[PDB]
């Protein structure tokens, strides 16, 4: 709805990253020196919301966590908090806060400090507008020209979830599995019956 | 030597003969988008060789100018450069196209490819190699390569892929 | 949570506290079936949510 | 005869790679205008190096030892172009073709970078570069305008300047 | 595992808890505190644990048994001071910081009547020492993890530090009260100008009183103290000025006179005069604006030329004082360690097979505390960031602040490297354990210096290869290769580190790399073939490899199968050639034929230790299928004779080379063995 | 019902593609066919600066001309439903001067429904924008803050040396 | 739009002799190097814009130039 701000520890180079003035709603344009990481921001952002980016196999996970001197950290965390005024988000609030402490062995999504099951907050950034698997919306430095050399295919199955209509195809096809050994079962049935 | 200026007819957005003026030492190539300027670049890529799926188009008959959009202008193209190297004499290189096929000329005189090939191995480059060309985006994908294509070419350089065949035979040979 | 058809939500997202008692009774299948067609303001996600929890059922009493 | 064709192979591949890995991790070093980069170009199984990978690991300016794919584009351009031109300082070649390579890079690396083409192009080897960035044709000596005409199709044409008039 | 961990907390718990005045209290204690940073479960267990042993709220009644565990704590820490501090001083951030919020603020009431009660009995003591400093070195840390807790008495803590004996222990004690106030001073709020004037000049009475490490703890507080709130720094202008004098006096007068004897009158003061040029010069920089008050001649050039010319003399306890001064000029401006001269010293010493076993120690110890020193600065002055960063450009991106730490090393790591092949064992230490400190700040490349990281293995000592190993498998678990790309290296380099010495030793790294079912094969059919057909490899290194190999743990089928194979094969062929040559016709053939011999061997032991038929052996060929041999090998216990058989060997080829008739004969008889070796089934 | 929301979803898309991609561009037109059916893929057919004699095929382009495509499909398909929040990631490399002047007129323009983030190496993105922001890494440490749009604007381009 | 402004600023220098050929030679005789490389590149955008048509014969020689249909007067 409107990102109002967000809070940071130990993740890539974001050591401890306490309350920054509030964001604004029409364009605030971040700029910076080469090398100073600004795309890793985005990084969490997508981090965060976006199921993709933590798909990579442990070495790698373990190369996520930031280890710059002193202690070594073993649980980083991000937080944030957006306000959904229109309510487009359902569960009504003021200022929602969400957060995804990571650890080597754990992966855990605090909303509003009660504890969540992995399946129901994808359902509901799905419901909400989100789309946890989607690249689209999210732009990284370089990949804008694949859009336009990508097959038509791709383009068509991106349009085509911009309508809304992959978890529909999703659950119709894996049903019909079902129903088919329910008319196995039913065969079944009728001949014990006879019997 | 060094690279004193090219010549292009008809291809890619090149309608007519013009001689693209003599280099100095170290120029630049500047102009605003959509003009067209990576073409001489494809050019120059096409007078010393290179595989045409390199080319970014399909096919090699859309080559000629004006083809893509959907008329043609003609059944040739000629794209040629000038090498001046040390001693008062200058090479004209060329290369035609005609159907699918395409043919090399020496000092305007019709060559084969491998001829052609062996005396750009004389100057020093190595076109299988693509060692020493950059296009749009590649410049990243220089470093994300998975390590055999870089093992590849580091072989492709040495002359040490000839020597394929013979290394595999002789190993099926012993362990058998 | 609240709402006469719930048990529908619950057998399309979590299904699993749902029991012999609940699936053999509770429900009158012809008369859901016919209620999820009209209603006002359905989204289509829902609808497929909707769909497998209803097919699952059937799946169970059979 | 097994053993004589493994030679050929060690001998050449063993001598080019050398050569070319003790040239990269100077011409780096000299590349970032500091002293406190490294590049290592390291070959696996070194008894019979031509069947398998070549392994590439470059420092940051002023970071920690990181995996390559980690580091940022901007750092990764650099380390490109210090192996591009390694390579050519190992047989050389008569010309560049560079094309937009200011992508990603700030204004002041770009700066750095035009200073070593410079201090490189005299009596080496020739380099042409498309570029949008003026930054980086400012050490040139002659530019080359490209423009289109309307028409049924966009048809091109070329004019040139001269640049050796001018103060600094 | 994780279960098992749990488990045996849990009873170490019931116990400690339960039947105390147990003997083994204190080694429990120490043992838990060494688990607190291994995971998090076993980390939150812990945490409440010792949140209720001793960090509760002991209301005010029966106090003996508060002391009882006042007691207790105070074993602990007594016993586990010769180890370390990292663990307990980890917990203790873990007890504060786990509670920032009000939460009742539970832990912060009972630590502060901790601290005060254990004043209270130091007061009462008036008068066992052992547990004396102890207590202090206790009071040390917990002003360590926070200061504020140890606010109030410091100004009772004063009388200490006046005065006190000659004895170690107390020596501990000026020591750790000198941290103490180091650590405190600044903090304490509103301060009386006597009590400062009365600890700087005590201060100097203790410096002018005791030895090396004493004056150092204390001066460096000495500069916090002035750097933070008094300003007369002409004191320490005018000690530095008599030092700075004195030396320069004593260099004169040298200049001309290498035969005077006033050296060996004054020697203490010498070597008093460099140790405290190098403190003060490190701890707090008086080459500015006012300390000279007036236009500055580069007193840091002038020391370094001094101490550079004191570098060559005749003794060698001079030189050690002279290279510490000179680390700690360095520890203050690191751009100093650029010259050329203290560059080409530290590769002249300790290269070329030099005769002093001191100054490698030092030059190490320099290195080390170098890197600690810079590591904990660069810390601290993260803490405080909001206060100072906002006057900082954007477009300046500072480096030589950053960078410096990684270049510094190029110049002296290979030789670090080679100084790893040392015949004593405190310069092995110190060695291993500065390039391993090194190493986890990233600081240098790790693949090139790998192989002799790994070999360094095979070492006696248990600690070494310990923290070796450690490390290593800390190296590997982030990237896959490494290890993998430089192994036959690595065991000649240990090969070569033995026989510069002079079971399982290589069994760690050969677990390692067990994971790849390719790079299992290669190493291994690389190494064995390269050494054994035609390679006039040592026979002490064939010893060696043929040790190692039998000696190997084997999880799998693949392994016998496969080494067997190869060998065979090979034999085959190069033992056949080697009997017909042999009899179609050499004290070349007596080698050779050792070598082959003890490959033999090797075979044959192997078999013995399988007890397999080699029908079923030749039955396997190579890449037969993933799944077939998956049955882990069964052996039998204490077989382990192949050191035995090798000796038995060793003794037959008897190190005797072309000397005799009788080794003829020798060589006859092992031809004869070869035969015997063909007639075997 | 499946069937006919694809049916309008369609429509809206091609009719709002075809307004966008001829705002950016001052003189041109784009269009989306589908294909032979079911339906198997969406082709897309673009022309400028002939207007009548081009219509292209894909692999023969430019970078300015790809990116411009992708940019306007975005705006297009945000203009039909919008989306939470947008950030780019050095998208303003390939295009000129005119066309990043066009762009940033959009985003003025289209600023008022959803939140924009973005970076850059160009001034001409920040002709539009409320507040900034600042990103500093010292101390082998990255921090983020808020700053002034002077000292951005002197940053951007006027310093040309290593700091 | 600083490029328009100086688009005003050539039809000033324009408007003052009225001979209809602006040489390049003689704008940049006396400027320094990238400010000189500006304003070329400027003479490219303005070919862009149609509002100028620029003619060159040899390799290296000045431009001529003369307006055309878009000049906005
Ligand atoms: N976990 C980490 N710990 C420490 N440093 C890191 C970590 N991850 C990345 N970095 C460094 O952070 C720097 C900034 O990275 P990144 O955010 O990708 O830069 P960028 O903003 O994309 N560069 P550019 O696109 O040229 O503007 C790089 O030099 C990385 O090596
Ligand atoms: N044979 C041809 N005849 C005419 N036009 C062509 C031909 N081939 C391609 N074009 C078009 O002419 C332009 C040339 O594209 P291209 O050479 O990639 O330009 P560019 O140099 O990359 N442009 P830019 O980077 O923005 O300056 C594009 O619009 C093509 O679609």
């Amino acid at each position: 709805m409107y990102i109002k701000q967000v809070i940071i520890q130990g993740f890539r180079s974001y050591r401890d990253q306490t309350i920054v003035d509030p964001f604004s709603s029409k364009h605030n344009v971040i700029v910076g020196r080469n090398g100073s990481g600004k795309s890793n921001f985005f990084y969490a952002i997508q981090f965060v919301l976006s199921d993709e980016f933590s798909h990579l196999r442990p070495e790698q996970r373990l190369a996520l966590l930031h280890e710059g001197t002193g202690p070594r950290v073993i649980s980083a965390f991000v937080e944030i908090i957006f306000d959904n005024s229109d309510n487009r988000l359902p569960i009504d609030k003021e200022e929602v806060s969400l957060r995804r402490v990571i650890g080597a062995k754990k992966d855990q999504y605090f909303l509003d400090k009660k504890m969540v099951t992995k399946n129901d907050v994808m359902n509901l950034l799905e419901s909400a507008g989100f789309s946890r698997s989607n690249p689209y919306y999210i732009v990284k430095q370089g990949k804008i020209n694949q859009m336009a050399t990508a097959p038509d295919s791709q383009r068509l199955k991106l349009l085509r979830e911009v309508a809304g209509t992959r978890v529909y195809d999703e659950r119709k096809e894996e049903s019909i599995s079902l129903m088919k050994e329910t008319e196995g079962k039913r065969e079944k049935i009728n001949e014990l019956l006879k019997y | 030597g060094f690279l004193k200026l090219i010549e292009i007819e008809n291809f890619k957005s090149y309608k007519g003969r013009q001689i693209i003026g003599p280099f100095q030492r170290f120029t630049a190539i500047i102009g605003p988008n959509g003009s067209g300027k990576s073409n001489l670049m494809d050019a120059i890529s096409f007078v010393l060789g290179e595989k045409t799926s390199n080319l970014r188009v399909k096919t090699l008959r859309d080559l000629i100018h004006g083809a893509p959009v959907g008329k043609p202008a003609a059944n040739r193209a000629f794209v040629s450069m000038v090498y001046s190297e040390e001693g008062a004499e200058d090479r004209t290189f060329a290369r035609v196209i005609v159907g699918g096929s395409s043919e090399y000329k020496i000092n305007n005189k019709v060559v084969q490819l491998h001829e052609y090939s062996e005396e750009l191995e004389k100057l020093g480059i190595l076109i299988k190699a693509r060692n020493f060309l950059v296009f749009q985006g590649a410049v990243e994908s220089i470093a994300m390569k998975n390590p055999k294509e870089r093992t590849a070419l580091f072989e492709e350089i040495s002359r040490s892929g000839e020597l394929a065949q013979e290394y595999d035979k002789r190993k099926k040979e012993m362990v058998k | 949570k609240r709402g006469p058809l719930a048990k529908i939500w619950l057998a399309a997202h979590w299904d699993k506290k749902l029991t012999k008692a609940h699936v053999f009774e509770c429900n009158l299948e012809s008369s859901v079936e016919s209620i999820i067609s009209p209603k006002v303001k359905m989204a289509l996600r829902t609808s497929g949510h909707l769909l497998l929890g209803v097919v699952r059922i059937y799946h169970r009493k059979a | 005869a097994f053993e004589q064709i493994k030679k050929e192979r060690f001998d050449r591949f063993n001598a080019c790679f050398e050569s070319v890995a003790t040239n990269i991790d100077e011409i780096y070093k000299a590349l970032s205008r500091n002293s406190s980069a490294q590049a290592f170009l390291g070959p696996e199984n070194p008894e019979e190096p031509y069947l398998d990978g070549i392994n590439y690991n470059c420092v940051a300016p002023g970071k920690r030892f990181r995996p390559m794919d980690n580091l940022s584009g901007g750092e990764k351009t650099v380390a490109a172009l210090a192996l591009l031109f390694a390579i050519h300082s190992y047989k050389p070649a008569p010309f560049f073709v560079l094309d937009q390579i200011d992508a990603a890079l700030d204004n002041t690396n770009i700066g750095k970078v035009a200073n070593y083409i410079k201090e490189q192009s005299t009596c080496n080897f020739q380099a042409i570069v498309i570029s949008l960035k003026e930054e980086f044709y400012t050490k040139a000596e002659s530019l080359i305008g490209v423009y289109p005409e309307q028409g049924d199709c966009v048809i091109s044409k070329v004019l040139t300047f001269d640049l050796t008039k001018y103060p600094d | 595992g994780i279960s098992v961990r749990k488990r045996v907390i849990k009873i170490l718990r019931d116990i400690c808890i339960e039947q105390p005045t147990f003997p083994k209290i204190t080694e429990m204690c120490v043992k838990m505190i060494r688990r607190v940073n291994d995971e998090e479960g076993i980390k939150k267990l812990v945490n409440e644990t010792f949140q209720k042993l001793w960090f509760t709220p002991t209301p005010h009644n029966d106090k003996e048994a508060m002391t009882r565990k006042i007691l207790n704590i105070t074993d602990v820490v007594a016993a586990c001071r010769d180890t370390g501090y990292d663990w307990f001083e980890q917990l203790l951030q873990n007890l504060l910081k786990s509670e920032e919020d009000s939460s009742y603020k539970p832990v912060k009431k009972a630590c502060t009547q901790l601290v005060d009660n254990l004043v209270e009995h130091i007061l009462k003591y008036e008068e066992n020492s052992g547990r004396l400093v102890a207590c202090i070195t206790t009071l040390f840390l917990f002003s360590k993890i926070r200061p504020q807790l140890m606010v109030k008495h410091a100004m009772t803590m004063q009388p200490y530090l006046t005065t006190k004996c000659s004895t170690q222990n107390d020596f501990m004690v000026i020591c750790n009260v000198a941290k103490i106030l180091e650590l405190v001073v600044p903090l304490m709020e509103h301060p009386s100008e006597t009590f400062l004037a009365t600890i700087e000049e005590d201060l100097m009475k203790l410096i002018i009183k005791y030895g090396m490490t004493v004056v150092q703890h204390c001066v460096s507080c000495l500069g916090a103290v002035v750097n933070k709130v008094t300003q007369n720094f002409k004191f320490v202008w005018a000690c530095f000025n008599r030092y700075y004098g004195a030396i320069s006096k004593l260099k004169s007068q040298h200049q001309e006179d290498p035969n005077n004897t006033s050296l060996l009158t004054n020697k203490p003061a010498l070597l008093r005069s460099l140790f405290t040029v190098g403190a003060l010069c490190r701890h707090f920089d008086f080459d500015l604006e006012d300390f000279k008050g007036n236009s500055k001649v580069n007193i840091k050039d002038k020391v370094l030329e001094l101490l550079m010319y004191f570098t060559k003399h005749s003794d060698e306890e001079v030189q050690t004082k002279a290279i510490i001064g000179l680390g700690f000029a360095f520890i203050q401006h690191p751009s100093l360690m650029f010259e050329q001269e203290v560059k080409n010293l530290y590769n002249n010493i300790l290269s070329d097979k030099n005769s002093s076993v001191n100054l490698k120690i030092q030059v190490l110890k320099n290195l080390q505390t170098y890197l600690q020193e810079e590591d904990t600065r660069m810390q601290q002055a993260d803490r405080d960031w909001k206060k100072v960063a906002k006057q900082e450009d954007l477009k300046e991106m500072g480096d030589v602040s950053s960078g410096m730490s990684s270049s510094i090393m190029q110049l002296y790591l290979k030789q670090v490297l080679e100084a790893f092949f040392h015949t004593q064992s405190s310069v092995r230490h110190f060695a291993l354990n500065v390039i391993a400190l090194t190493l986890n700040q990233g600081l240098i490349h790790p693949v090139q210096c790998v192989p002799y990281l790994i070999a360094m293995g095979t070492d006696p000592e248990p600690a070494m290869r310990n923290k070796a190993d450690q490390q290593l498998v800390e190296i590997d678990k982030k990237y896959a290769g490494f290890i993998h790309m430089k192994a036959v290296a690595g065991m000649k380099m240990s090969y070569q580190v033995q026989q510069a010495i002079n079971s399982a030793l290589c069994s760690h790294l050969y677990s390692m790399i067990r994971g790849n079912r390719q790079h299992r094969r290669a190493f291994l059919i690389s190494l064995l073939n390269l050494f054994d057909d035609t390679a006039k490899t040592d026979v002490t290194m064939l010893l060696y490899i043929a040790d190692n190999l039998a000696c190997f743990p084997y999880q799998t089928q693949e392994e016998p199968l496969f080494i067997m194979h190869h060998i065979d094969i090979t034999l085959s062929v190069s033992g056949s050639n080697l009997l017909q040559s042999f009899k179609e016709s050499l004290i070349e053939f007596a080698n050779v034929s050792q070598g082959i011999l003890l490959l033999l061997m090797l075979k044959q032991h192997l078999k013995n230790l399988c007890g397999f038929s080699d029908s079923k052996i030749q039955k396997y060929s190579p890449s037969e299928s993933a799944k077939v041999y998956d049955k882990a090998i069964n052996r039998k216990t204490g077989v382990h004779f192949h050191p035995k058989q090798t000796l038995d060997f060793l003794r037959s080829d008897m190190a005797n080379s072309k000397i005799t008739e009788e080794v003829k004969r020798s060589i006859v008889k092992q031809y004869l063995d070869f035969k015997l070796l063909m007639e075997h089934l | 019902r499946k069937y006919e929301a694809i049916q309008l979803t369609f429509k809206q898309v091609s009719k709002n593609f075809s307004e966008v991609f001829q705002k950016l561009v001052p003189g041109g037109k784009a269009t989306l066919v589908m294909k032979k059916g079911q339906f198997t893929g969406v082709g897309i057919r673009v022309s400028f600066t002939g207007k009548q004699g081009e219509m292209r095929e894909m692999q023969q382009l430019s970078g300015g001309q790809k990116s411009l495509v992708a940019l306007a499909l975005i705006f297009a398909i945000q203009k039909c439903d919008p989306a939470p929040f947008y950030l780019f990631d050095q998208i303003d490399q390939a295009l000129d001067a005119q066309h990043r002047k066009a762009v940033s007129d959009m985003i003025m323009e289209l600023a008022v429904h959803a939140q924009f983030i973005t970076t850059t190496f160009r001034p001409e993105l920040l002709e539009s924008a409320d507040k900034f922001y600042g990103v500093k890494f010292r101390n082998k440490v990255s921090h983020i803050d808020v700053i002034t749009a002077e000292m951005a604007k002197d940053f951007v381009e006027d310093d040309t040396t290593h700091g | 739009k600083r490029t328009q402004q100086m688009l005003h600023g050539l039809q000033r220098a324009l408007a003052k002799t009225g001979a209809e050929s602006i040489s390049l030679l003689e704008l940049c005789r006396n400027t320094n190097r990238k400010q000189a490389a500006a304003k070329f590149y400027s003479f490219l955008v303005l070919k862009k814009q149609q509002a100028i048509e620029l003619t060159q014969e040899e390799p290296y020689s000045d431009i001529i130039a003369t307006p055309g249909p878009r000049f906005h007067i």
